RNA sequence: UAUUAAUCUAGAGUGUGGUAGGGAGUUUUGGAAUUUCAUGUGGAGCGGUGAAAUGCGUAGAUAUAUGAAGGAACACCAGUGGCGAAGGCGAAAACUUAGGCCAUUACUGACGCUUAGGCUUGAAAGUGUGGGGAGCAAAUAGGAUUAGAUACCCUAGUAGUCCACACCGUAAACGAUAGAUACUAGCUGUCGGGGCGAUCCCCUCGGUAGUGAAGUUAACACAUUAAGUAUCUCGCCUGG
């Protein structure tokens, strides 16, 4: 399955951290596929977990069944620093088929580069852009959604008997 | 600081996320967006406010719930 | 030929589908209808419009001939106001009407038309008499 | 965990593309039905699965009584391979 | 026989003679009315004003006060019936 | 409920203070009684349609 | 019409492809806030009310700062909203799991609606056993008010409210409107899938609202989500 762990580990010296994190990954993870690990960095969290206010980000984008998750759930507790854990499936996060549909990301592409057009256009290098229209409404018809509109389905009749009809 | 623009559009703001089409929301990809919709008195800021459609402000607010678990934003002001 | 856009439905009691169909039209104004054709409703069509409460009732088939649908329009005048006055069914389903010939029904001292399917058809009341035959009543028209 | 689909259909399919006959339906339920107890049996209190259960039960019930009703000797046959009835 | 310039929001059973036409323009309004009024005063002997005549005599004006805006707004105006409890 | 006073006068921040207070002694009200879950939405329903029927007609 | 022998897909299902959800159960995790306790500063009230008085306080209260323990519920998000057959569902995560919407050149080929009896679920209060108990509070005690106060106010306060397993099966369990099917002006919102491709907006298919004519009603009112035109099935009513 696809899962994705964020590590939170004390902010005592990166490489021991590391290595921390590379004990805690070929401990747990029964049956894993490659195990990509990044390193967001040290950050000040909010809230002093522990009286905490340090910490190394790792984060996991591995991939395997549902029993990779029993062992390194309770061994996180039974784990060092280890301050937080969270394990966000992303089959369940929201949005995640349309993300992988493949029509919608390409179609993301070209409302990316889009949108940054008119953002130029509105904070222009100096010269006045009277228009300053983006939120607002467009011009008229996508004359596309016109032409490419859909044909319903039209049942095609045939006539068999017939009388009186005024036509 | 001070506020970014005012409502050149009618009594509403927009979605942002409907306009770049982002479709997916990942709280170490637009974390410094997640911050705008927060208010500078660590709270939700309402639809008034952050002008998201009901769909994305569902979905920020679940990402910064989840974001406040993960202890990387503020929880009130005191 | 003649095209349509929209899915055709119809309640499974042939008779008092058409009564509805026919009812609404009358009370809306309306023109064209449509509904799913039966022989039994082709039939009790065909004594209509010889009697003269509707003008044309069309029925097309498929490419295929698995599928039939009966369209028929109502005769209003110039003013629009329908010669339909009211329609009522006897023989619902669960509770079945049999009556004699000696007791087949006069509906509105004759002035409205009563259908009755005897052994060929359906049959207005009139006939059924000059036969001295009776059976099965369908539904009251005026 | 959600039954392969594709297993049990291909192997309770009386010829190709038949995929929507009534034979796949009732072999599709019973193993709904084992899934289902499993489940409902480790939780016990929920009752959406019980709603859930019940009614798969009574549809698979109401389909072999059709099945029964015409052409029965592929009933005799469909029972004594899916083991149904007891 | 009551004649009615019909605007879109009028029941045609109530008028006999309806005349499908504008009532929000200051200029479409004035013509028909006149039109009618040309009628009475062809049939009164009177020279006519507008009817039956070349286009150079018909021009009118626009009333103060790019395109004209026949357009209904002021539809914030309408909230729901004071209610609540 | 952080203001600065910024030390370029005093009123100001009073004028922006008010604001902090007001929406924070509207929930030190609500959590002072205890009622039934049905009452409390009743009251959350009825803020929201008391506060939109008057932005309907602010603009 | 019923019976029998067969054909068909439009009813209803299945699969493939899109897809929205506080749907449910099990196991973990988190922060505000209250209470108690521990440690400092401090020095006379605090508390409560219509006004007060019980009550707490030089044994140092209230307050302020830090820490620890424990239980219960999950601000903002939060709605001219979503889900479920109903009761109901709103901190975060994992596992298991239910139903639903849209498009189907696919498949079975009437397999469908209702349902006496039967089974399942079913707010809160209540019961039995064993835990738990921070806050609140039936019963109870005191102080007020009062002609009297077994009440409204205040200070205390047990069961209970919480968990596990067993029962109880009642509610204004309400949309005071049983379910299913076909048809019947329109307008304004809002939500989902699909089509176009910055939003916004247009169209299609559905869910949830407001206004509104024919139509219905004793009237209020309902009005495409009917209380309208009709059918099937079940339940129920016959003066107080
Ligand atoms: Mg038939
Ligand atoms: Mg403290
Ligand atoms: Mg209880
Ligand atoms: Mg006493
Ligand atoms: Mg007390
Ligand atoms: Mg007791
Ligand atoms: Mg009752
Ligand atoms: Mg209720
Ligand atoms: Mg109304
Ligand atoms: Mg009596
Ligand atoms: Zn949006």
């Amino acid at each position: 399955m696809q899962y994705n762990i964020i590590l939170l580990v004390d902010g005592s010296l990166s490489l021991e951290q590391a290595n921390q994190v590379n004990e805690k990954q070929q401990q747990t993870l029964t049956n894993v596929e490659g195990l990509q690990t990044e390193y967001l960095g040290l950050k000040e969290l909010a809230y002093p977990i522990k009286k905490q206010l340090s910490a190394h980000y790792y984060r996991w984008k591995f991939s395997g069944d549902n029993q990779s998750t029993k062992d390194f759930k309770r061994t996180a507790n039974i784990n060092k620093q280890v301050l937080r854990e969270l394990i966000i499936n992303l089959e369940r996060e929201y949005g995640y088929l349309a993300s992988i549909n493949p029509k919608k990301q390409q179609l993301a592409l070209q409302k990316r580069a889009k949108y940054d057009e008119i953002i130029a256009r509105e904070n222009n290098p100096e010269n006045p852009d009277v228009p300053v229209t983006s939120g607002l409404a467009s011009t008229q018809p996508r004359l596309s959604r016109t032409e490419k509109a859909q044909k319903p389905k039209e049942e095609l009749w045939d006539v068999v008997q017939k009388m009186g009809n005024f036509d | 600081k001070r506020m970014v623009r005012p409502l050149f559009k009618r009594s509403k703001k927009y979605c942002r996320f409907c306009a770049i089409g982002q479709l997916r929301i990942d709280l170490i990809d637009d974390l410094e967006a997640l911050k705008r919709f927060l208010s500078p008195y660590a709270k939700i800021n309402p639809r008034r406010i952050t002008g998201n459609c009901q769909m994305h402000q569902r979905h920020v607010a679940k990402a910064l719930k989840r974001a406040r678990y993960l202890a990387l934003v503020p929880f009130v002001k005191d | 030929m003649i095209t349509t856009t929209k899915p055709i439905k119809a309640h499974f009691d042939p008779v008092a589908d058409l009564l509805t169909k026919i009812n609404n039209a009358r009370k809306a104004k309306l023109m064209t209808v449509t509904t799913i054709a039966s022989k039994l409703k082709i039939a009790i069509l065909e004594i209509l419009v010889k009697e003269g409460y509707l003008a044309n009732f069309q029925v097309l088939e498929n490419k295929s001939k698995t599928k039939r649908i009966v369209t028929f329009n109502l005769k209003y005048t110039q003013r629009r106001i329908p010669s339909i006055n009211g329609v009522k069914q006897i023989s619902k389903p669960g509770l079945r009407i049999y009556r004699p010939f000696e007791k087949l029904p006069l509906v509105l001292n004759g002035l409205g038309i009563a259908i009755i399917s005897t052994s060929d058809g359906v049959m207005t009341d009139k006939v059924a008499r000059l036969k001295k035959i009776g059976g099965e009543i369908l539904a009251y028209v005026w | 965990m959600q039954i392969d689909k594709n297993g049990i259909i291909k192997s309770a399919q009386l010829h190709d593309k038949d995929v929507g006959s009534i034979q796949v339906q009732v072999s599709l339920l019973t193993s709904q039905i084992k899934q289902l107890t499993d489940h409902l049996l480790a939780n016990k209190k929920d009752f959406i699965s019980k709603r859930g259960l019940y009614a798969k039960v009574s549809k698979r019930k109401r389909l072999l009584k059709y099945l029964k009703h015409n052409d029965l000797e592929a009933y005799r046959n469909l029972v004594k391979t899916l083991n149904l009835r007891g | 026989p009551v004649v009615a310039l019909c605007n879109t929001n009028t029941n045609p059973e109530l008028v006999d003679f309806i005349i499908p036409a504008n009532n929000h323009q200051p200029q479409s309004t004035c013509l028909l009315m006149n039109l009618l009024a040309d009628a009475v005063a062809e049939a009164k002997a009177m020279p006519t004003m507008f009817a039956y005549k070349p286009d150079e005599e018909i021009q009118i004006e626009i009333p103060q006060k790019k395109q004209i805006t026949s357009q209904r707004l002021n539809i914030t105006r309408n909230p729901e019936v004071l209610t609540r409890e | 409920p952080k203001i600065e006073v910024k030390n370029d006068d005093l009123e100001l921040a009073l004028k922006k203070f008010k604001r902090v207070s007001l929406e924070i002694r509207r929930l030190a009200q609500r959590h002072e009684y205890h009622l039934r879950k049905g009452m409390r939405l009743r009251e959350k329903r009825k803020i929201a349609q008391k506060k939109r029927r008057k932005f309907r007609n602010m603009v």
